[PDB]
């Protein structure tokens, strides 16, 4: 393997090492989002660490000599210890868990923003508008999914059952969003985004399937709209596709897609959403919030963000493709440090330059702004690169078969049973030609009301 | 005393009594120390070497040796690299003897000391001694683990690997021995010995995995044993242990095995009851006997004639020549069990056989032999003679073995050399760390087996997998573990066949077998990608059994047991469950389902299971590094296929005789008008014996349309035509073979043949090609049906002997004609007045039922006619009939006459003992001749029966011969005189009333045959006893 | 009684009696088992792990564990790379105690066991105590060979090498040792302690050529002693 496949699969952990995993807290094990943002992200560092999850399972199955052992077991043991510090700092937040569990409001969420030296709070909840359901059901999709490929208290299991019972309600959770902005107006609205709902759904189908047909209810109706305030969300494709896959409709994957494509997709990547202005030559920098009456003025020229093209290089890598438009169109990568690709956050329209994208859409030179290399994207660009070059499959990175969510499930054939209170109701039944069981007769399998069931659940998850 | 003065007493007695003699040429040790004789014997040199190395690691613990670490290192390497030598220009012979094991193809054990030449042919000495392979090896590993580089090249590597090729097949040669004799007779016959089967085991334990050079070492010098041959040595040796063979239910070669160097057995009870045995019947004044009724240099034995005549052995009884080896064997053993004692016992026991050489060296006598002129004296008291020794050593005769275990025994006892240093490869394990010791040991321990075996469950297409997920079991397609390769075992025996191919050397690779379930256990890293192999239970077969899911659930149940009982690496073992879609098609759905419900649940007939995703069952996993494919010659790496998504009448009325004594084109008529599949294979089966294989048939050649309707058949669950189908075309399985050495490992012999027709006997291991011919040609010539059915009982005996021994106790001579008898018969009984079901209309599965519910023990309940013919066909014995068979035989001067058969008491009493397995076959034969098997009960009752009366009174003793169809007949006379009385029945000559009475009870069968035996009895003299000396005489 | 009762008996001890207490975010054990006291002590949190590895040690015996070999080693793996956070936070101290070892340099031994974060202060408490990092060193070689993997990265390895070359000059650095007090007089005086030199000659002998990666491991995760520093 190390004739030319060893070469570049040493590349690419140069790649991984130089992007991602220099800037790994050897304390906490996250992620700082970039120089300026010291502070991680659950959602950055759960999808940061998909590259060196990634190259761990390609340094595996190749893995017979003793050195390449031990660069996959640093990979993945890498992998265990981000993961491990995210829990620790939502183990931190245990009392934040079990109050959002019942009283699902905004000021009782787990923490976006984590202290990377220490696994503590940075901000104030009042600080960040942390409710995103999306980080934490990525956090437990990719828990579900690196478990399911060999990477390994029980404390901490019922803390995680405790969090899927903090995204079990997602499909009626008012959200922060992906963006963690809320709503597009952008004055802190708790909204309902589709993003979050899939992630949701896809985090309860790795790890009660009545909440996770409702988040599927959510994701049917709304798409290809993203939420209440949002005709598409680029978003969106982290649903329909890569890494969640919690669309099973075929037809609303492709139209979700399609409108990705005809309304955000621009010459350096997609706009987030329309009239989203994150770092627009428009807004007011030092505003956190944006007045209704300045979101036209956002549109036309909104950031493109190569990060959502990472996404249309991984379906086209999970679904066979020839989708290799994506990818050699990222050309749009940073150097070429010596040859680093560093993909860019978003490419904002050169402020001089307004006049004329708005006028003549997705047509003029942007100019690259935000974080560099967005460690977000870049694990997924070099994932992409990693399945798309043959280093890598679908079945690794999904050992539990999200991917074929979209294939048409057959109908099921209900069994039922139906039972006789009492045995002179059997004997009308019988007289009537249906031959059923009596409750008493059923026995050893006792039947119980619903209440029971509900109740019996309330007794899951419990650490005092 | 310093150390250095301490070792140079031993490095005097080395070098004198053990290095002066060793080869500067070949580095091989000289059987004669002074003499013309050029023998270098194979196993003398490895214990020769051993005992300069044991000095080299006591020489170890001084930093200034002055170059005798280094000398005495490198005499080890010298003689390793020596018998190397000599078996390297006999590797003609290694590829023939891993093809062919025979006596005639093996490694020459005996070469020329000065040349490495073979010496003696294999006309004048028996070579095949598989302990001497098997020591070089265990030597080897234990010597390349202790620092001493012996293998060097890659090619000496591949030639160890062929080395080993043929180690692990031991089970199935048979050979001559540590003694070089075979058995107690010199009759030139090779036997299967415990201590040959327990070096293997041991070699193989040891050389799994170890790289063989050592610490400068990597993936490509590693040997590979086959876990499955390894499981066939573990169990030949345990199915033969508390003695070593047929021949001798002791012998001292078991104390080399049991105990230093290979320390074998894992059993603590059967080492004790093998050691205790040894010692008890084998220990003397000055030595251990070989075995007893041992010739070796005895008084009485002819120097000239190299082979003992039937009934010799007896004259050696008492002047067994006494081996003080032993005694060394004992001391070592008691070092490495923490006997303190037990070295003591024996070195005091040493040090008086110990002559001296004139320099003050110690020298082993090698035997201590009863001077001719007090042999009498000996065998009147044996133990009061005085033995004069072999070797005294100032004659300049020293036993070159001896004198190293001298060495290694001293230094052990002495403590300047532990028993760590000389077992570097830990073949002792203590009992409290009998744990994680591979292919030995598991976590559970020594005593709990209750494995959790990985399953996991995969689907042909992904179509299979979604039906499957309805019905409730998540199973997984080939595509859906993308790196993982599930590959069929035949594609691993494949790649094997690339391991140990020296074109240099001319050697092959393995052989190409089955790799089993203990191999396909295993997760494989074969050129870079991870391989799981589905078991050979899911192998796609012509034979007709496939067709029954219930057989496959049971194929499935019984190798999971075997995984359990068997498996003893690090690694939880990996099962695959392929699920094909035939296996859920019809109503094998509901059967499968539950299978693979339970192996969800996590237990499937007691073996608890883990289902779960390979890519998570695969993930820490110790994977086996097959580094040996390479590239090798071809620029390209093998092309390995791997398992892949298959993406999307009542009774025939064509009677054969009926329409065979037709030679008519009208068998190609009614072959139009028989819609029946088994009227067809019947009617288009007469065809192709008399018209020929490609006699034009309407449908074309005769032998597609017997494969059209024996697969046909099979699919619509048609069994009389699949049987008739695949006997027509002579359908023998892969199993056949590999199932009747389960028979055979496990002391059972199993005669193939009907009931009342040719039986013959497969006594030892044979050929899938030999063992058909038995079956469709030289057994059943008569009905071919009868071949298919009798295949198909040595499949389900074969597994029931595996996993659940005991069905099968009482039984040394598996007789499947006789079996299938009992089988319709048992239909009989069960059918009542209703016709009973054709054995051959049931199903496989049910086929396999009949016979687990024949073999249960029969209880109180059926007639006594129906206990005795199922007992009888089954050839059941009661517990120890053999053992009573040999007291009636002592007890009767001129033998007993059964059926036309005779147990004379000589030469039987004269060459055999009273546990010796080869008498259990003896009064096997002599019950041969009895046809009847309800008769066969009466006639083992008799004997029993004549074992209470003769053991009871002991003073009663057979004048004439005893002709046990004669006693048999006047208890039936008797029972028929006093029936008559009760109700005169008229039948006359039926035993069937006799049959029925039971076995003890008011008037039973008991009481008829003890008063024969003792009107017998009393009509001769009443020796008067002094047991209990007569009160009124 | 089958092993799973005659060890059920004391998963039933060490789940109610030990594993209860551990952290569920640092997973160091705490001192009191109740109240608001924070302190987690190393000492007792290693000799805790060590407990808890010792039943899956025992679990291991049983192959239907029914999960408890792996909580009970992965209780082990978190109160043990629960010490190396608290350590691996403190390296700024790591640095300053190799440079110049001194009872207000070290590595502070008593810490929030719900935070991580430093509890006393070098006036509120003698921290060094050096049979603390040196046993924190045993264990993970003691646990670390078998089969428990608690170092994950090559920077976690660099500290464990930094933690040593901290745990060689002990023989220079007088400590407060296990009873945290000092001497028989509590004067606030730290001396050279048997105990705490003792330790450190164990995880000295046990750490010299470790691969602190275990059997996934290569020549870059090896820990390298000084003989000289062990000698003396
Ligand atoms: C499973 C089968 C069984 C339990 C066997 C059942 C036993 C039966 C049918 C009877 C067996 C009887 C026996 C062995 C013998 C009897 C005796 C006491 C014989 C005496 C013969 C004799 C003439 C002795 C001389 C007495 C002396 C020495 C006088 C001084
Ligand atoms: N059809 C089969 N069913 C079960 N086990 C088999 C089969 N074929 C081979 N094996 C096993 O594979 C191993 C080696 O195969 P083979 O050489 O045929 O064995 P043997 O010589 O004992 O018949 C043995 O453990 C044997 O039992």
């Amino acid at each position: 393997s190390r004739s030319n496949s060893g070469v570049r699969l040493d590349g690419y952990a140069r790649l991984v090492q130089q992007t991602i995993l220099c800037h790994q807290n050897p304390v906490t094990g996250l992620l700082p989002a970039s120089y300026d943002q010291k502070d991680a992200w659950v959602r950055d560092n759960v999808y940061s660490i998909l590259a060196v999850w990634g190259l761990g399972l390609a340094y595996r199955k190749n893995a017979d000599r003793d050195e390449d052992k031990a660069k996959a077991y640093e990979l993945e043991q890498s992998v265990v210890k981000l993961m491990r510090g995210l829990l620790h700092c939502m183990i931190r937040q245990v009392d934040k868990v079990e109050s959002f569990k019942y009283s699902q409001s905004t000021k009782d969420s787990l923490h976006a923003k984590y202290n990377t030296k220490t696994c503590a709070t940075v901000v104030g909840d009042d600080q960040w508008g942390h409710l995103q359901l999306d980080a934490t059901s990525v956090y437990l999709l990719f828990l579900a999914q690196m478990t399911a490929s060999g990477l390994h208290s029980l404390d901490e299991v019922n803390f995680i059952q405790n969090l899927v019972f903090y995204i079990e309600a997602a499909y009626k959770t008012a959200d922060f969003g992906i963006w963690e902005r809320g709503d597009k107006t952008n004055q802190g609205i708790s909204e309902l985004n589709a993003s979050s709902v899939g992630m949701a759904k896809a985090a309860l189908e790795a790890l009660l399937a009545d909440e996770v047909q409702h988040c599927q209810s959510i994701l049917n109706s709304l798409l290809p709209r993203a939420s209440t305030s949002k005709e598409v969300d680029a978003s969106l494709l982290s649903v329909v596709s890569f890494p969640a896959f919690a669309v099973e409709d075929s037809q609303l994957v492709e139209l979700t897609k399609q409108e990705i494509i005809t309304k955000l997709q621009g010459r350096y990547g997609c706009c987030r959403f329309l009239r989203d202005g994150y770092k627009t030559p428009k807004e007011d920098p030092n505003r956190l919030y944006y007045e209704p009456a300045e979101l036209k003025l956002f549109e036309n020229i909104e950031c493109e963000w190569p990060l959502f093209w990472t996404y249309f290089i991984l379906d086209g890598v999970f679904s066979g493709n020839a989708e290799q438009v994506q990818e050699y169109k990222e050309a749009l990568e940073a150097v070429l440090k010596n040859g680093v690709p560093l993909l860019p956050e978003l490419y904002s329209v050169p402020p001089d330059r307004v006049d004329e994208e708005y006028q003549n859409p997705h047509t003029v030179d942007r100019v690259p702004m935000g974080k560099l290399p967005h460690m977000w994207g870049q694990s997924l660009y070099i994932l992409g690169s990693l399945m798309a070059e043959g280093f890598l499959a679908p079945g690794e990175i999904d050992p539990l078969n999200r991917r074929f969510s979209t294939v048409p499930k057959p109908d099921v054939v209900v069994q039922v049973s139906i039972l006789a209170e009492t045995e002179e109701i059997k004997t009308i039944l019988k007289d009537k030609g249906i031959y059923v069981e009596t409750i008493a007769e059923v026995y050893p399998i006792r039947v119980q009301p619903a209440r029971i069931l509900s109740h019996i659940y309330s007794s899951l998850g419990c650490n005092n | 005393e310093t150390l250095w003065d301490k070792l140079d007493h031993y490095y005097r007695i080395v070098k004198s009594t053990l290095l002066l003699y060793q080869s500067p040429t070949t580095g091989l040790f000289p059987t004669k120390t002074c003499g013309g004789d050029q023998k270098a014997k194979i196993q003398d040199s490895l214990y020769c070497a051993a005992g300069a190395w044991a000095l080299a690691l006591a020489y170890r613990r001084i930093d200034d040796d002055k170059g005798r670490t280094h000398e005495l290192e490198h005499s080890a390497i010298k003689c390793m690299r020596g018998i190397l030598y000599c078996y390297m220009r006999q590797a003609d012979k290694v590829q023939q003897f891993k093809q062919d094991p025979r006596p005639t193809t093996c490694l020459h054990s005996v070469f020329n000391v000065h040349t490495g030449d073979e010496l003696l042919s294999y006309e004048e000495y028996g070579h095949l001694q598989i302990n001497a392979v098997s020591l070089y090896l265990l030597y080897l590993v234990e010597m390349i683990s202790s620092g001493l580089q012996i293998i060097y090249n890659t090619d000496e590597v591949s030639f160890i690997q062929n080395l080993v090729f043929c180690v692990e097949r031991v089970y199935r040669v048979p050979d001559f021995g540590v003694w070089e004799r075979g058995s107690k007779y010199n009759n030139g016959s090779t036997e299967l010995h415990s201590s040959s089967v327990g070096l293997a085991k041991a070699a193989l334990e040891a050389i799994n995995g170890f790289n063989l050079f050592g610490n400068q070492g990597c993936s490509w010098s590693v040997i590979f044993v086959d876990l499955d041959a390894h499981n066939r040595n573990r169990q030949t040796l345990c199915s033969l242990l508390p003695r070593e063979s047929r021949s001798h239910n002791t012998d001292a070669a078991l104390l080399p095995c049991i105990s230093y160097p290979a320390f074998a057995l894992d059993d603590e009870v059967l080492f004790s009851q093998t050691l205790d045995k040894v010692v008890r019947k084998l220990k003397g004044k000055y030595g251990f006997k070989r075995f007893l009724r041992d010739g070796y240099r005895t008084s009485l034995e002819d120097p000239n004639r190299c082979y003992y005549k039937p009934a010799e052995i007896k004259l050696f009884d008492g002047i067994e020549c006494e081996f003080p080896i032993f005694f060394l064997y004992m001391m070592i053993d008691g070092v490495f069990r923490g006997n303190p004692k037990q070295v003591q016992e024996y070195q005091d026991l040493l040090t008086p056989v110990l002559h001296h050489t004139t320099e003050g060296y110690p020298v082993v006598p090698k035997y201590y032999y009863v001077p001719a002129d007090f042999v009498e004296y000996e065998k009147n008291n044996p133990g009061s003679q005085k033995r004069f020794p072999s070797n005294c050593g100032r004659d300049g005769k020293l036993f070159l073995w001896g004198q190293a275990l001298y060495i290694i025994a001293k230094l052990l006892a002495d403590e300047l050399i532990s028993p760590k240093d000389i077992d570097p490869v830990q073949r002792y394990v203590p009992l409290k760390d009998q744990r994680n010791v591979s292919m030995r040991f598991s976590n559970q321990g020594p005593l709990e087996n209750d494995l959790v075996v990985h399953v996991a469950l995969i689907a042909e297409s992904q179509r299979l997998q979604v039906f499957l997920n309805t019905y409730g079991i998540q199973t997984q397609t080939p595509q859906q573990v993308e790196p993982i390769q599930i590959w069929p075992q035949q594609e691993l025996v494949k790649a094997y066949l690339q391991l140990g191919i020296n074109e240099k050397l001319g050697l092959s690779g393995r052989p190409d077998r089955p790799i089993g379930c203990l191999g396909t256990s295993k997760i494989y890293r074969i050129l870079g990608k991870t391989v799981v192999c589905y078991p050979i239970i899911f192998d796609l077969s012509d034979f007709y059994m496939s067709q029954d899911v219930f057989l496959l659930i049971d194929d499935i149940k019984n190798a999971l047991q075997f995984i359990k009982q068997y498996w003893k690496m690090h690694g939880r073992p990996l099962f695959l469950v392929l699920i094909r879609e035939d296996n859920i098609r019809g109503s094998r759905f509901n059967p499968i389902l539950d299978m693979l419900a339970a192996l969800k649940k996590g237990i499937i007939g007691g073996v608890k299971v883990h289902v779960d995703r390979l890519q998570t069952l695969i993930s820490g996993a110790v994977v086996e590094q097959l580094d040996f494919l390479r590239i090798s010659d071809t620029e390209e790496l093998p092309e390995f296929k791997s398992f892949e998504e298959l993406e999307p009448g009542q009774q025939p009325d064509v009677n054969i005789s009926e329409w065979k004594d037709k030679p008519t084109h009208e068998i190609l008529q009614k072959l139009n008008d028989c819609s029946c599949l088994a009227s067809q294979a019947i009617l288009l089966g007469i065809l192709l014996k008399r018209e020929g294989p490609n006699f034009i048939t309407k449908e074309g050649t005769v032998s597609d349309h017997i494969e059209r309707v024996y697969r046909r058949a099979g699919s619509q669950k048609l069994w009389l035509a699949v049987r008739y189908g695949a006997a027509f075309t002579q359908k023998f399985s892969s199993s056949i073979a590999p199932h009747i050495t389960t028979f055979l490992v496990h002391g059972k012999q199993v005669t193939l043949g009907a009931f009342g027709h040719e039986e013959e006997v497969i006594s030892n291991p044979l050929s899938p090609r030999v063992i058909q011919n038995i079956i469709y040609y030289k057994c059943n010539t008569h009905d071919e049906r009868e071949a298919v059915i009798q295949q198909e009982l040595v499949i389900h005996i074969g597994w029931i002997i595996s996993n659940n021994p005991e069905l099968f106790s009482g039984m040394l001579k598996i007789r499947i004609g006789w079996i299938i008898h009992a089988m319709e018969y048992e239909l009989q009984i069960r059918g009542g007045d209703k016709p009973a079901l054709d054995l051959y209309q049931l199903s496989p599965s049910e086929v396999k039922q009949l016979l687990l519910d024949i073999l249960q023990p029969q209880q109180n309940g059926r007639c006594w006619l129906n206990r005795r013919q199922i007992d009888g066909s089954l050839n059941r014995t009661p517990t120890g009939f053999y053992d009573r068979v040999w007291q009636i035989l002592e007890r009767t001067p001129n033998g007993i006459i059964v059926a036309g058969k005779h147990l004379p008491q000589q030469p039987t009493l004269s060459d055999m003992t009273m546990y010796e397995m080869n008498f259990s076959l003896l009064v096997e034969d002599t019950l041969g001749n009895i046809d009847q098997p309800q008769y066969r009960q009466i006639v083992v009752e008799l004997l029993m029966v004549v074992s209470i009366v003769l053991e009871r009174n002991p003073e009663l003793e057979f004048q004439d011969k005893v002709d046990l169809d004669r006693l048999v007949k006047e208890a039936f006379n008797e029972f028929q005189k006093d029936q008559s009385r009760l109700k005169e029945i008229e039948k006359q000559d039926d035993m069937t009333s006799f049959y029925n009475t039971p076995p003890l009870g008011k008037r039973g069968t008991c009481s008829y045959l003890t008063k024969a035996v003792m009107n017998l009895l009393l009509e001769g003299e009443v020796k008067p006893n002094n047991d209990d000396p007569c009160l009124i005489s």
